[PDB]
C-alpha cells in the first residue's frame, strides 16, 4: 500500500542510516556521496538479478568483512480494503502476519560473510514484528518476494531513442505487469536530454498515475518543476553521511501561484546556504556586492532565492527539514488595509512571527492629517516603523537568533547606513534614499554601475548586512 | 453460428454461481476439467482457484489432465486443503503458541466424542482422536472457529482464493455445508456443485 | 563513483595537453558535459570553461544552461528544428555598459537561449500574472518552447540582437514611462518609448516638461501624468503601429490599465474599492498574489483573448490563418 521506512545497517557507505520514505521518493545530493548505493540497496532486496551473485568483500563498511549486512523495509498496509496491492501482498503471505500487528509489514535482509568459501550469502526474512522474522519460503532459484514485486530499473542518434524506450518500458509495465507490484528505480534520466522533454518528464512523473512507485535520482531541477506529494531524500556531504527527508506537499492556499513557488523551490534545493530575499533589487545589489567580493559564492554551495508576495513558510519547512542552512532578510512594511482608512498591518514582523511560531498581532492605527501627504507621510510611517522596531526588541533578538534579519524601514535606510557618502556623490541629491525609491529597477542598476571596490566591502562587512557573511560562511571562530 | 454457439456462448462465458442438475459420473469429468481450463484461460490477475476432491485417484487424474499451473491453484482433497490452509498457518495466530504447529492425523486410537475433551487431548496429548457418531467433522468444526476468530485468515483468503469447485456433494456432513456456506456469504467465494438426481 | 572520475579525466585530458603538446594546436571537441555532474560542478566548469585560457580553441555541444552562466567572447551556433537543418549564428560579446550586471543577464538568457518564443517582461508581478492566465488556458506552454524573461533596468538590445540573430522569436510586452532627471524638476524622460526607439534603430527622443501647481499631489498628480501619458502615446500613433509591426507591444499607460480595460469588473469585485488600479499600485508584490488567488476561470480567457495581449498569444504561437 504505502513504503514506510528503509534501515540499511554496513552497507557500502552507510553505517547506520534510517530514511522515512513514501510512494514517489527523489533523492539528490552531491557526487561520490552515495545516491546510486541507495538504489543498490533497493535492487539487493527487491530484485533477483542483482540477488543471485550474492555479496563481495567490497560491499561491506570499510572492508571490514565482520559485521552482519542487513536491509530492513517498512510497508504500511493500513488500507486492507479498496487498495489491490495490499491482496497482492496478503495472498502471497500468508503465514506471518498477526491480527494484532495487521497494519505494518517488514521485509528483511541479512548477510554474514564466509571469509573460507569468500562469499555473502544473502538470507531474506519477513515478519509482521521485527523479532520473530521467519525466513521466506522458495524452491529452486523463487522465493516468494519474486512473486509480489517486479522492479524495472532504468539507466540511460540519441534523446528520442531514451524516449522511445520510456514508451517500451511503460508499455511493458501496462501488459504484462498488471498482477505484480511495478517499482521504478532510475538513475539520472536527465542525461541527453533537452530541457522541454525534461520537463515533459516531470509532468508526466509527478501529474499521471502511472509511476505509481520510483525511486528517483537526478542533477537537474528541471524535472522537479511539477513536483507535488513526493518525499525529497537529501544526502549530505558531511564527514558522516547523513540522509534527511521531507514529506513535500503544496498546499491549497498555495495553488494559484504553484509553478512560480516550484521553479523557484526546486532550483534551490540543490544548494548548502541559501538566503531568501524579496525582489530583483536585492538580486541586483546582493549579486554586484557578492561578484566584487566572493565571486564563487555558487560554486561552493550559496543560492540567492527572490520570494515575493509570501509568507516564508513553505521554502522555511522544505529547506529545515532537508538540513540546508536558511538565511531570511527582509524589512517590516505597513500594509494598508482593503476597504479601511487609517488601520495598518505589520507585514514584516507579521511574517517573522508566523516563521517563528507565533500569531500574528492586531492592526495598529496611526491617524494623520489629510493635508499633511507627499513626503511627510512617509517620514511619518518612518517614524511609526521605529517605534514599532524599538518597543518588540526582544523578539528582534530572537528573529536574530534564528537567522531571521529584519530592517528597521528598509534596504535603502541600511544602505544610507552604510555607503550613504557614496549614494550622496553619485545621485547629488540631498535625499539620495528617496530617488533610489522613486523607480527602484532602474535606479539600483544606475547605482551599482557607479560603485566599485571598498564601496562593496562597506556594504559586506557593515553589521546590517550580516546575512551576506552567513551567506558565504566565513566565520571568525 | 445459431443456437449451438448461442448456448455454448452461455454456459460458457459465466461469472456468477454455477449450479448444474446433473448426474453423477458421465462424463461431468471432462465439462468440469474444461470449465477449469476455461477459467485459467479467462483469468488475467493474481487470483487462483481451488478443488475439492474426495479420494486421491481421482485427483492425480485430474492432475494428469491439468498438468502444470504457476498460479498457485490448488488441487486435493478436502481434509488436505483444511489442514495446509486454514488450520497450520493459522492455529498459532488463533489460539496462541501453545498449541504446536505439525501435527499428524492418527484416529486408529482415539475414540473420543466431546469438543471439551478434544481440546484438552490437542492441549496436552497433542493428538486427534475420531467421534463415535460418523456424521461429525472435529477438524472443519476447528477450521470454522479459527476463521471466526482469527482476522489474517478472513484477509488471505478473501486476497487469495476466488472459487472453489466441488466434487461428489452426495456424502457430506453439515459442518462442511456450514463452512462453505460461511466462506460464501461473507468472503465472496462462488461454489460449483456437482450431485444425484435422486438418492445414490 | 562518478563526476569525480569525470573531472579527474579532465585534468588528465589538459595535463597530457599541457605537456605533450606544446609544439601543436589543440583543439577540444566535447560532448555534453553536464552528465552525471552536479550544478556547482557546471558552474566550475563554465567559469574554467570561459574565463581561464586553457581551453583555446573548442566547440561545446550541451543541454545544460548552468554550464553557461560563465559566457563571454564566444560563438553561439543553434541547430534549429524545422523541415531544413538551418544553422544559426551570433557573436556573443558582453559590452562593458553591462559589465556591473553581467551575471543576472548570463543566468537570464543562459536559460532562454534554449526556447523557440521568448516573452520578454519587465518585473515578477508580470511573470505572477502570466504563469497564472497560461496556467489557467494552455499549461504546456514551455513544453512547446515557450519562455518568460524578465529584463529590468536594461534597454532591449542585447536580448533581442543575441535571440534575433539565433532564429529565436522575442516578444516584447512594455509600458511608457516618464523618469524624472536627477538635479532637475519638472523635467521627465521618456522612458519606455527612448527604449522601443532604440531597439527600432532610432535615436533617442527630447526631454519633455510639464507644470504642476505645488499643492496638487498625491493621486492627482498621477493622473496628471497619466494624461500625459495618454497624449505623448496617441501623438505617436505611426511609431507605435511600427512597433507593432516588430513585435513590440507598448501599453498606453501601464499594465493595470489594461488589465482594467479588461477584467475590471471581477477587480471591482476583488479588491471592492472605487479604484483597484491604485490599491494594486500601492504593494505590486501582494496585491497580485491577492488578485490571482480570487481570479479563475473566464477571467484568465477574458484577459487572453483581449486586444492589449496579443503578446501571450504571440508566446503560445496559435494562429487564425
Ligand atoms: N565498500 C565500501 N567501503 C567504503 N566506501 C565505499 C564502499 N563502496 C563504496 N564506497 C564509497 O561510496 C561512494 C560511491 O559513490 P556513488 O557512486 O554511490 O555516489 P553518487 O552520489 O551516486 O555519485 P554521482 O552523484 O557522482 O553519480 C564513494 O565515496 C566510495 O568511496
Ligand atoms: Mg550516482
Ligand atoms: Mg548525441
Amino acid at each position: 500500500m504505502k513504503f514506510s521506512n528503509i534501515t540499511i545497517k554496513n552497507f557500502r557507505n552507510f553505517e547506520k542510516v534510517n530514511i522515512n520514505l513514501d510512494n514517489k521518493n527523489v533523492i539528490f545530493g552531491m557526487n561520490d556521496i552515495g545516491k546510486t548505493n541507495f538504489l543498490y540497496a533497493l535492487r539487493f532486496l527487491l530484485d533477483k538479478e542483482i540477488r543471485k551473485f550474492g555479496f563481495n568483500k567490497s560491499d561491506y563498511h570499510k572492508h571490514d568483512t565482520s559485521k552482519k549486512i542487513e536491509i530492513i523495509l517498512t510497508l504500511d498496509l493500513s488500507n486492507y480494503e479498496k487498495d489491490e496491492d495490499t491482496k497482492k501482498l496478503i495472498s502471497v503471505v500468508k503465514g506471518a502476519r498477526t491480527s494484532a500487528n495487521a497494519d505494518v509489514f517488514y521485509i528483511a535482509l541479512e548477510s554474514k560473510y564466509d571469509d573460507k568459501e569468500l562469499y555473502g550469502n544473502i538470507i531474506l526474512k519477513w515478519g509482521s514484528e521485527l523479532d520473530n522474522l521467519i525466513d521466506i519460503p522458495g524452491r529452486g532459484n523463487i522465493n516468494a518476494l519474486d512473486n509480489v514485486f517486479k522492479v524495472i530499473y532504468i539507466n540511460p542518434g540519441d534523446g528520442r531513442r531514451k524516449m522511445l524506450s520510456y514508451s517500451i518500458y511503460n508499455y511493458l509495465a501496462k501488459k504484462k505487469y498488471e498482477d505484480k507490484i511495478v517499482i521504478y528505480l532510475i538513475e539520472e534520466p536527465e542525461i541527453s536530454l533537452h530541457r522541454s522533454m525534461q520537463i515533459a518528464l516531470s509532468k508526466q512523473l509527478f501529474e499521471q498515475s502511472t509511476y505509481k512507485y520510483f525511486f528517483l535520482s537526478t542533477h537537474s531541477p528541471e524535472l522537479l518543476y511539477e513536483m507535488d506529494n513526493t518525499r525529497l531524500i537529501r544526502v549530505h556531504s558531511t564527514e558522516k553521511v547523513v540522509c534527511s527527508s521531507h514529506m513535500y506537499n503544496v498546499e491549497e492556499a498555495y495553488g494559484s501561484v504553484k509553478k512560480k513557488l516550484n521553479k523557484a523551490l526546486s532550483s534551490a534545493l540543490f544548494a548548502e546556504r541559501v538566503l531568501l530575499i524579496e525582489g530583483p533589487s536585492e538580486k541586483i545589489l546582493f549579486e554586484k556586492v557578492l561578484d566584487e567580493v566572493e565571486p564563487e559564492y555558487e560554486l561552493n554551495g550559496g543560492f540567492l532565492l527572490e520570494v515575493g508576495g509570501t509568507y516564508f513558510n513553505h521554502y522555511v519547512c522544505t529547506l529545515n527539514d532537508l538540513g540546508i542552512t536558511h538565511i531570511i532578510k527582509t524589512d517590516n512594511d505597513l500594509k494598508s488595509k482593503k476597504g479601511k482608512k487609517g488601520v495598518y498591518e505589520l507585514l514584516g514582523l507579521n511574517r517573522c512571527l508566523n516563521l517563528l511560531g507565533r500569531e500574528n498581532l492586531d492592526e495598529i492605527t496611526i491617524d494623520i492629517p489629510e493635508d499633511i501627504k507627499g513626503k511627510k507621510k512617509k517620514e511619518r510611517l518612518n517614524e511609526r516603523k521605529k517605534e514599532i522596531f524599538k518597543q518588540y526588541k526582544n523578539e528582534v533578538g530572537e528573529f536574530l537568533g534564528e537567522r531571521i534579519y529584519l530592517s528597521e524601514i528598509d534596504l535603502e535606510n541600511d544602505l544610507y547606513s552604510a555607503i550613504g557618502e557614496s549614494m550622496k556623490r553619485i545621485f547629488e541629491n540631498e535625499d539620495p534614499v528617496h530617488y533610489l525609491q522613486k523607480s527602484k529597477l532602474f535606479n539600483m542598476v544606475e547605482l551599482v554601475n557607479n560603485l566599485s571596490t571598498k564601496d562593496c566591502f562597506d556594504v559586506f562587512e557593515h553589521e546590517k548586512f550580516a546575512c551576506l557573511k552567513e551567506l558565504v560562511g566565513s566565520d571568525r571562530g | 453460428m445459431i443456437e449451438d454457439e448461442m448456448s455454448r456462448e452461455q454456459i460458457i462465458k459465466d461469472g456468477g454461481n454455477i449450479l448444474v442438475t446433473a448426474g453423477a459420473g458421465s462424463g461431468k469429468t471432462t465439462i468440469l476439467v474444461s470449465k477449469i481450463e476455461a477459467d485459467l484461460k479467462e483469468n488475467k490477475t493474481h487470483y487462483s482457484i481451488a478443488a475439492v476432491t474426495f479420494t486421491n485417484k481421482a485427483a492425480k487424474e485430474i492432475e494428469g489432465r491439468l498438468g502444470y499451473s504457476s498460479r498457485g491453484n490448488f488441487i486435493g482433497t478436502n481434509d488436505g486443503f483444511v489442514e495446509s490452509e486454514i488450520i497450520r498457518p493459522f492455529i498459532k495466530d488463533a489460539f496462541g503458541n501453545d498449541y504446536p504447529d505439525n501435527f499428524t492425523a492418527e484416529y486408529f486410537d482415539n475414540q473420543f466424542a466431546s469438543y471439551d475433551k478434544g481440546l484438552q487431548v490437542l492441549k496436552y496429548q497433542n493428538i486427534l482422536g475420531t467421534y463415535s457418531n460418523p456424521k461429525k467433522n472435529f477438524k472443519f468444526q476447528l477450521a470454522l472457529d479459527i476463521l471466526k476468530k482469527s482476522l489474517v485468515a478472513r484477509q488471505y483468503i478473501f486476497s487469495k482464493y476466488f472459487k472453489i469447485f466441488i466434487d461428489e456433494y452426495q456424502d457430506s456432513d453439515k459442518d462442511m455445508h456450514n463452512l462453505f456456506m460461511y466462506l460464501k456469504d461473507q468472503l465472496k467465494i462462488k461454489l460449483f456443485i456437482v450431485g444425484d438426481p435422486k438418492q445414490s
